[PDB]
């Protein structure tokens, strides 16, 4: 009953038979900016079917080596589909997120993923005190790749990184995570190309392993934007 | 009592004790019950 | 006017004091406040959150390695699989959690806590383990027959990847201290076993040894007291960009 | 699910459980969900009525403390020539640190004390002057600029007699919440700071001697403390484990041996079935 | 007597403090108010009230030159006429205005702002031009085409004199700083460009350059934050007569 | 509270919120209405 | 502000002032309290209890033989048997009691005293005594024809073992004073005597010696006054291990 | 009167006068009667 699970937003939906019910960031759900917390005051644009969808990543292989996966939000989406073009062509944007990660494998392996949605994920440089550039930060629809993930790349740890809104993928028992996410800021909108509001990452805490024929692995990550909003209408900084 | 005008300058407020663990502890969508099992 | 006199005490700073003072800006209008998800009003609610515990704390494990505890196949029967040290106060397993963290910031606590173990293996292993929490008063249990006469939990592999075993609150005094003698009658709280039942069993194509990821956290009847600096951080020189921020 | 709270909760009497279909112990960390197993379900308890207070955890009072953010020590004589520039941070003392990085975002008024130390290179009670310059204001140049008359910004005239200065600045960041921490570019441009919220600035603190030298010099330290109040608090996160490098940013390396090295956060011990301060009788 | 104890705090003399003191004329008794016109309450009232914006600050144009833009019949379409800095905090041709003067007396502002366009041509001289806001994120706007998809108005020429171009609050956080990083996030309100709609049409005996009078005020959504000193004005030295004060 | 018994040494008086903007922005003998032609 | 003015005693720090004063630990829940058996609230509970008084404080006797006196089969008629010093402010036998210890914490007192005399030879050895207590003013009595005219009780040995002498509050005065001159008017409580009154007569198998046991207690119409520091323990040097606590 | 966040903080509180000295001098499970014999 709570290990089966299908999402339906705009034209897009998705299935498990292998779920482990789904979290909801915070106890909370998205929802548009109401009147009593709005600051711009230009009539926003509320595209709903042509944003508010699943968008499908470029997936990742898990190896046995593998230190794991970020995908930093907005930035993974502001350049894909009409959620793109409307980041683009607006100075500012809110909305809120339903992340889906796939990951599926055979009864014979075993492996588990910590997937935890982090607010504010401000990653740290190692052994150097100059700050991470706009490269290091930025990879767009790729994302990045864990350097220390047992600190989280932050000085902190991955042991207690369960205090952020999370799922896991234990190969044994599941196949798929589900978080969604609400707005998640101190401002009731915001500039979505140079402040990410939340980062995705998937890190392999137990690694992947088996002893039947070997196969690719892949992790596949979907986002649906929610309750989009944009305002500050203009030409695009495409 | 703040005697200054502005309630900002007052002293420390240590009275707020409303707690809501379970959006830390039990962010799931489906309640879980006692002892059926989770899944 | 008013006849008074001043007390002992009169002029101190007192870091902890709690008064009015005066307003550096006038008629100055906060921003509003706008509802932001996560609000967390009483720390307690944080260690009520589970977190990973180093069990694995050994020359040779690296970053996460430490993070989950292997076990394997075994030849022997009731073999001991491994042992955590109830340490909060001295450094061990359970210091870098949620509970553990906070907790250093404290000097006295009361309560039950909570160990989950999350079996990480294939589909097709199979097995029965024993968590044994063992009250204080003598040497840490080696043999399952001596752990088994505690409080534990026989948990079986399944459906339901994960078992938790309660550590109940069971002391003389109201409170225990973090105290710097471990072994203070104030201070040690007992010992916590795994054994394995029956063993892990795995066909040819499964993996034959897997992991087991342990969490703890504290349950709603913990209380914490007595605030104190944690030993978790420190400094001897100045931050980069410290002394700039003078320039 | 939201309830007042004021002690710790009370343990109820169980009995013997066999019962099928019903396994409380069992649970699955994969939903991302804490175990709900209660004492009474793992075990066979017996009544308690817990009076234990949880007060002391209240986040009003777990930050409500007033900790060092800036120490400076300058030369008082005649020529930092008898005055100073702060901008304002709360990220070089770690203790402070620490503490406000366990949250995400943060919302408090700022209780601010300033304690002020002399000594000869007797000691003169000397008059400052601790001057607030707002972003976009100018910042005295010297110790005496016309920037000292303080028109508009707000100043502090203290001795070195009287009880350390104090005064509350308000919770003034131009969002709801002040970001502890940001993961974003302070600038349209792409050369700006990473982790730097432009909306988190406060300004310079400024400080002065206000008495001209005198025909001999001294050592002059001024210590600021801030303490938070009125304090919202949200989204806890994971302890800072690495020593700090930097003010500007979260960057790190490790003690070079355990404990809290990049490599392993809590010491070694011998084995998994090593028990490290077991009690020999 | 009273027992107390003195505060931190105590003695000091804080700048911005509001407490009663000693009359030093006991019994006096000040003269009767008498009704004034023009009374003004709060700063807002006058920061409301619209002035001309120096938007030919450029070499060569002195004094009054500077407070007008010249506009020519052209032989090109669709051309960009003049551009103006929304900056505030750096100096540009909003800063000496009443919205400018005022408002740099604090540090965070919120709220609407007003431009409006006085044609000073002749009569007979017709046109339509297009005034643009473009908010945060780029660079400025340089053809019609891109500065078209911005807030804008389209001004035709005729009985009616001006043209009002509102700057709409458009900001992600309740106020923005007049913080001296002018590409800031917090900062930067953007850009407003002009071009021509149509072209500046006039008769062989009406002149074939005309001028343009800017002006801006703040709307009654304003709101202003955080007083400091204002960086525009200072001294280096006694003005004269100050010391002789003293003889 | 004043304790002094001249009024004029009292705190400040920061409750004065009347404006009256139009005095400086629309001195105007004729009211302009909304959208109808000011001319 | 409120006018005011600084009296004398002003900043000073008197040891038995009464003011609140500053927490240190903000918010700190204290533990519970629990039932605990024997708790007292007046110092006066603990002096009402009998305690033994030091009779036989001579050369010769050690330790626990000063505790008890030792009465013999008399030869001759109405011997005296013991007499006992008064003194509570010097030195003497009812100096280490409980009335005596606490007593000597304060420097007024008043109410009657109770001295218990508990006869320890056999079973088979009878006898009568004679407890006189008289009032000041004299030489202590060497007879019993002259102590027999003070306040007294004749005791006659028998299956209950004890006799209580009451030593009635007689005083010109409502309290006396633990002054260092014992012969004082407002000092000096008179005496104790004893005497036999038959003679201890035992058979051949009993032991022809035996000891009484005297003990002394306040009644309930005792009251002290003054609080001083008690002259009974003093010290020269540090502590040993007092210094150790700053290493 | 406290004026300290914290009861614990007060001044002194030298207002109980409750006693019970029986159980120190008679601490006995049967009650001796004023004149009768106790054995
Ligand atoms: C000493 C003035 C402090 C003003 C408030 C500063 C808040 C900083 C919050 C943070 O980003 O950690």
């Amino acid at each position: 009953s709570d290990r089966v699970l299908q999402l339906k937003l705009g034209n897009s939906a998705i299935v498990t038979q292998e779920a482990a019910n789904y979290c909801c960031a915070y106890g909370e759900w998205p929802n548009y900016l109401p009147d009593h917390e709005a600051v711009a005051i230009d009539k926003p644009t509320q595209p709903e079917t042509s944003t508010d969808r699943f968008y499908t990543l470029r997936s990742v292989k898990w190896e046995s080596n593998s230190t794991g996966w970020w995908w930093k939000l907005p930035d993974a989406l502001n350049n894909i589909g009409m959620f793109g073009q409307n980041v683009q062509y607006h100075y500012l944007y809110r909305s809120g997120f339903l992340i889906h990660v796939q990951c599926n494998a055979t009864k014979f392996h075993q492996g588990a993923l910590l997937v935890v949605a982090i607010p504010e994920h401000q990653r740290g440089a190692h052994d150097t005190t100059t700050s991470p550039g706009f490269n290091d930060i930025m990879k767009g629809e790729r994302g990045g790749t864990f350097n220390h993930p047992y600190v989280l790349d932050d000085g902190t740890s991955i042991a207690c990184a369960t205090i952020f809104p999370h799922q896991w993928i234990n190969l044994r028992t599941n196949n798929s995570a589900t978080i969604v996410l609400p707005w998640m800021n101190v401002a009731p909108m915001d500039f979505p190309l140079r402040h990410n509001q939340w980062t995705l990452a998937v890190i392999p805490v137990v690694p992947l392993g088996t002893r039947t024929m070997s196969s690719v692995v892949p992790i596949t990550v979907s986002i649906a934007p929610m309750c989009c909003e944009f305002n500050g209408l203009r030409h695009a900084i495409t | 009592i703040n005697f200054y005008k502005d309630s900002y300058a007052a002293s420390a407020s240590k009275q707020d004790f409303s707690q809501d663990p379970s959006k830390f502890t039990e962010p799931v969508v489906e309640g879980l019950k006692a002892g059926a099992p989770v899944l | 006017g008013v006849p008074t006199y001043l007390l002992p005490g009169s002029g101190q700073f007192l870091t902890t004091d709690d008064h009015s003072s005066a307003p550096v800006l006038p008629c100055f209008n906060p921003t509003p406040e706008m509802h932001i998800p996560g609000q967390i009003r009483n720390m307690l609610e944080m260690i009520q959150v589970e977190s990973m515990m180093e069990i694995n704390n050994t020359d040779g494990a690296n970053g996460m390695e430490r993070l989950r505890v292997d076990i394997s196949v075994q030849a022997d029967l009731d073999q001991l699989l491994f042992n955590i040290p109830l340490d909060i106060q001295l450094d061990g397993p359970l210091r870098n959690t949620l509970v553990g963290n906070i907790s250093r910031y404290y000097t006295h606590w009361s309560g039950s806590l909570e160990m989950t173990f999350m079996f990480c293996g294939s589909f097709m292993a199979t097995g029965k383990l024993i968590l044994c929490y063992t009250p204080p008063g003598g040497s840490c249990p080696t043999t399952r027959e001596t752990a088994m006469l505690g409080t534990h939990i026989v948990w079986d592999f399944g459906l339901q990847s994960s078992i938790t075993l309660i550590i109940p609150w069971i002391s003389g005094s109201h409170y225990r201290m973090f105290n710097s003698d471990a072994k203070s009658t104030n201070a040690n709280v007992g010992y916590v076993t795994c054994f394995m039942q029956t063993n892990l069993i795995v066909p040819s194509e499964s993996s034959d040894t897997c992991s087991l990821i342990g969490f703890i956290a504290a349950k709603d009847d913990f209380s914490l007291r007595l605030m104190r600096d944690s030993p978790d951080i420190g400094q001897s020189n100045h931050l980069h960009g410290a002394e700039a921020a003078y320039q | 699910v939201e309830s007042i709270i004021k002690t710790a909760t009370d343990t109820v009497k169980s009995e013997i459980n066999a019962e099928l279909g019903v396994v409380p112990s069992l649970n699955a960390v994969e939903t991302g969900a804490t175990s709900n197993t209660e004492p009474e379900e793992a075990i066979q308890t017996r009544t308690v009525i817990n009076q234990h207070g949880v007060s002391e955890t209240l986040v009003e009072n777990f930050l409500g403390r007033a900790a060092l953010v800036s120490k400076k020590s300058f030369e008082y004589k005649n020529h930092h020539k008898n005055f100073f520039k702060w901008t304002i941070n709360t990220k070089s003392f770690v203790q402070l640190r620490r503490k406000l990085e366990l949250f995400t975002y943060l919302r408090f008024d700022a209780e601010i004390t300033i304690l002020t130390t002399v000594a000869v290179n007797g000691l003169p009670d000397l008059t400052l002057q601790a001057m607030f310059v707002p972003t976009g204001a100018l910042t005295p140049k010297e110790q005496d600029s016309f920037h000292w008359q303080s028109g508009s910004n707000a100043s502090v005239f203290f001795k070195i007699s009287d009880p350390p200065a104090r005064m509350t600045i308000p919770f003034m960041c131009i969002n709801s919440a002040y970001s502890v921490f940001y993961d974003g570019f302070a600038g349209f441009e792409k050369n700006g700071l990473y982790g730097i919220n432009p909306a988190d600035t406060i300004g310079n603190l400024c400080v002065r001697i206000v008495n001209e030298h005198q025909p001999v010099g001294f050592t002059v330290t001024v210590r600021v403390y801030m303490k938070p109040k009125h304090i919202k608090a949200w989204a806890p996160r994971p302890p800072r484990t690495m020593p700090y490098m930097s003010i500007a940013n979260a960057n790190y390396k490790g003690r070079d041996t355990a404990p809290n090295t990049l490599n392993a956060i809590i010491g070694n011990r011998a084995s998994v079935t090593t028990m490290p301060h077991n009690i020999v009788t």
